[PDB]
């Protein structure tokens, strides 16, 4: 069958967010107040083209 | 009985059992077509009905 078509490793690199889990667990509630608009733009992107290759950006 | 009456009713009943073998050979090949091909409303074996499924969003998106 056919090739399967991955981004570059380029297209991979972002800065991350290298904290622990208590760290994160500790913000959690207030990063689900402020960060509210790109973090469902994304888990809507992510239900609906069913493909993490279309939800990079 | 007349010779018309022995006749004519020999006709008719030569009419209708002509009638009957002519529909059991189609009735024949109906059901040879219909079992090579798969198509008509006979030899339907069933598959899953695709009410069954699902289309709620799940617990993992890739699916």
């Amino acid at each position: 069958p056919g090739i399967v078509e991955l981004p570059s490793l380029e297209d991979l690199k972002v800065q991350e967010v290298k904290v622990s889990s208590s760290v994160l667990k500790a913000a959690a509630h207030h990063y689900g107040a402020q960060c509210d608009k790109p973090n469902k733009e994304f888990m809507l992107c992510r239900w609906e083209e069913k493909d993490p290759r279309r939800c990079l950006e | 009985d007349a010779p018309e009456k022995n006749y004519e009713r020999t006709m008719a009943i030569l009419q209708i059992e002509s009638e009957k073998a002519e529909l059991r050979l189609k009735e024949l090949e109906v059901r040879r077509l219909m079992r090579a091909k798969g198509d008509g409303p006979w030899f339907q074996y069933p598959t899953i009905d695709k009410a069954l499924i699902d289309h709620s969003p799940k617990a993992t998106p890739d699916n």
